């Protein structure tokens, strides 16, 4: 439970570190969640993704702990939720990429910094099956990673640390992780549904130096 | 099977991982045999008793665990036949009149604590054309 | 090592990462060479299994020389000076900053055995980045995924000797290999071809195997 | 959980007796669930009798211990499972009758040898009612028997332990249980459902003298 | 004693092994003397060879045991008798050669699987003098061996051990051993014998692994 704002039931974490302060340590303005929007999952989504901290410059007092101090350093705890009934089958891959540079598909140049910095509205992969980044969804269980199967749960919960080589990092240019969600098995009725993905996103230990 | 292409000799158990994703209502059964490697690839279903094999109902379960025993991998560069394993159906897909009537499985592997690899070499899979921002070090 | 699973056997093999067959005569009388990740895609592959590296590189250089289409095959004196990312690069080959009391070059004749330095964790950071989710500097010009903590440096080499070689081409081959590795964090090995040096981008091939929509090659049925 | 075959999960039992050893006895080779194929219950499904065990000289270790020993002794643990969905209605009678030397209706002649012997085809009331033999199934209840119900459960479970006065018998020509499913209220839903009802035998004890 | 088949009486051994299990472990199914046809020595008879396991391929539960299992893990227990009266004369050399790459004489092409596989026939050498391989007979006493002089005793005992760098091996196109019966000093009586020398092969220490 973080903030004033009640949200959702935690206590599955990732890389073996339940975050701790390894100067200004917000524990009530920051550590929150930040529900986002919920995109409507049907039948040919490919998927979604938000760049982690860039989806949180916008929202709260972690977006005002951004334009007033130059330099972060948070984990997250986050939480995605998919509401569907008994009747809906489905399979998500809530994937948590660090460092995910992404590709751009048959041209030899970069994207730029309207195809990576999207914020609250996310964004969707092009070709999912690669990744966007030429490497592999069938090989993409490597990283923090949860499944929604619509039969057995609805609902994941990751963990995620600090994940920077540096001790703190600025947050309008560097992006550490990419909560991703990448539907496998794609979402089936016979009515032919859009059944919403809710992501809440709470930050861990979070510190900021730099006013 | 992408970090034992950067080597000779693997062996060791894999472990592998069906999950059924369909709706919460679809019973039916599944039965996943394993062929020994050398042996016949089962097409009936009655004839597909040989070895191990397993009937997984995805009506309760909605994953099992197909444990593929010791192998030892490239002691005999050459096509053979190392292993199967096989799923038929079972009973039947009983989905109600609502869910859709198209249910799928996804599969998983991961080797286990004994699985080893040794003796080096250079992946195959990577070659083939120029790059860009060739020169572009220099 | 105790298995050859184990990450520091499986990145220090000695990779060739350079290759320049540069012809002095009486800019183009030498050659320098970015130190990076990304040079030969067999190498290339294996650094990008893992997010985050800390690796202390060892640089070999290997100098050969061949008679073109005279018989004797003269012993000439290099210098491969070692330039960080700091100060300036020499703009000639007999300019004043490879006189630098600063860059650290080596003096190694031809008919020694190779000449080697070793090349220690050269960063800022705790780690090398290979990949780079970010932005360089303060613009939105930054191109993505270069991030200069991760350039390691430059290699810049010249014969020492005068003028008037005569057309004996000199090809020097430079191999890298990794030391103390420590690796963070590992990613899904890269099934499409790559295409620049600089970024991850991804086309495929025309079919499979290894193509965009289809990375096994294509069976007849699922009873196959 | 018996043979490498991991099947089903057990602990109903009959007639008070668990089976044990009252020469060869196999333990893991036919001590095994030998799952028959699944026949497909209807509106218009009588009934269906599997006579045991000439449903199982055909199958597995069993089935060579058959042919490769002239006399048998073996107990049974069965299971029988309807997997039928919430909105499927309906009740079966999973009886397991000792000797049940059936009847041929309207004729003095008695039935023949492919009357009787089936084997994993099984087989198929006519005339339900009375289990092909002038009784009755309203009192069918005095055997080993379980109810699947589907409003309640799917599944049955009988043990059955062995039958004879003889202490060992020969296979080929007499068959001790029949393993009988009869339908009492038959299945209903409005679309108008080939509902699936799986078998597994396990033999329990077995012996078998005589190469 | 081996097996229900009581056949012949044993304990000479080879290599200071006798077998051990160093999973499918036969102890009363292979473990029995497999008696092979009396093969007819004459005057001018040159020699015999068994390729063991090949020989076995087809008798009895371990020729159950090939064809049902992948891999087989069987050291020997081997009993040549040769049944000749008190007025017979002749010398046999009872010799088992690990890893018998025969040879083809005055051919560039090596032998094929109808020169090398025979099984319960066995085969003959063509030139015994050096074993069909360009060695020697006067040096193959270095093997396991055994002399069966026809003045003294009439039967031989060899014991065959598992003779392989591989722990494990399949079995229907290796061969181990090779028993190889050459005599050395042909038979001889006035009347001009065909004496029978029968061949009992026991396997010992089974593992089979793969079904």
């Amino acid at each position: 439970k973080l903030g004033n704002s009640a949200i959702v039931t935690q206590e599955c974490c990732a890389y073996g570190e339940w975050p701790n302060y390894l100067p200004t340590q917000p524990e009530t303005a920051t550590d929150r969640f930040y529900t986002l929007k919920s995109v409507k999952w049907e039948a040919g989504s490919t998927g979604w993704w938000w760049k982690l901290p860039d989806a949180l410059n916008n929202i709260g007092m972690f977006g005002q702990n951004v334009q007033h101090h130059y330099l972060y350093r948070s984990g997250f705890l986050i939480h995605v939720q998919c509401n569907a009934t008994r009747f809906h089958q489905g399979a998500l891959l809530v994937v948590a990429i660090p460092e995910h540079q992404r590709g751009a598909h048959n041209t030899n140049t970069s994207p730029g910094f309207d195809d990576i910095m999207k914020g609250e509205e996310g964004g969707t992969f092009n070709h999912p099956y690669v990744l966007d980044d030429g490497t592999s969804l069938a090989c993409a269980t490597i990283f923090p990673h949860q499944w929604i199967n619509l039969r057995t749960n609805n609902s994941a919960t990751i963990v995620l640390p600090w994940m920077n080589a540096a001790p703190m990092d600025f947050p309008l240019r560097h992006n550490q992780w990419t909560l991703a969600i990448i539907p496998v098995v794609p979402l089936g009725t016979r009515t032919m549904s859009m059944v919403p993905i809710t992501v809440s996103i709470a930050p861990m230990c979070c510190e900021f130096n730099g006013l | 099977g992408n970090i034992s292409r950067y080597y000779t000799h693997w062996s060791g158990s894999l472990e592998m991982t069906f999950m059924f994703c369909g709706s919460f209502m679809a019973t039916g059964k599944l039965i996943l045999c394993y062929t020994p490697p050398g042996g016949s690839c089962p097409t009936t279903r009655e004839t597909a008793m040989l070895g191990t094999h397993i009937v997984w109902d995805f009506g309760l379960q909605s994953s099992v665990t197909l444990i593929i025993p010791w192998i030892s991998g490239s002691h005999y560069s050459t096509n053979a036949n190392v292993g199967y394993v096989t799923c038929f159906m079972q009973t039947n897909l009983i989905v109600p009149s609502e869910s859709s009537d198209t249910c799928s499985l996804i599969g998983f592997i991961a080797a286990k604590d004994d699985f080893s690899l040794r003796l080096m070499r250079d992946s195959p899979d990577i070659g083939i054309d120029h790059l860009h921002a060739a020169e572009a070090a220099y | 090592g105790v298995s050859e699973t184990l990450v520091e056997n499986f990145l220090s093999r000695a990779a060739l990462v350079s290759k320049r067959s540069f012809e002095y005569k009486d800019d183009k009388n030498f050659f320098k060479w970015t130190i990076n990740t990304r040079s030969f895609v067999q190498l290339r592959r294996k650094l990008e299994l893992f997010t985050y590296l800390r690796f202390d590189a060892e640089i070999t250089i290997l100098t050969t020389v061949a008679v073109n289409g005279y018989m004797g095959l003269p012993n000439l004196t290099l210098q491969a000076m070692f330039v960080p990312t700091g100060a300036l690069t020499p703009e000639k080959q007999d300019s004043f900053h490879w006189q630098s009391g600063s860059n650290a070059s080596v003096f190694f004749k031809i008919s020694d055995p190779p000449a080697r330095m070793t090349i220690p964790f050269m960063c800022i950071n705790s780690a090398y980045s290979v990949f780079y989710d970010g932005f360089a500097g303060f613009e939105k010009s930054g191109l993505y995924g270069i991030n200069p903590a991760d350039t390691i440096g430059n290699l810049c080499v010249r014969i020492v000797n005068e003028h008037q070689p005569v057309g004996f081409t000199v090809t020097v081959r430079v191999y890298m290999k990794p030391k103390h590795i420590k690796a963070w964090a590992p990613r899904p090995p890269r099934t499409l071809p790559y295409m620049s040096i600089a970024n991850a981008n991804y086309k495929g091939k025309k079919r499979a195997p290894n193509a965009l929509n289809a990375i096994i090659g294509n069976r007849d049925s699922v009873k196959t």
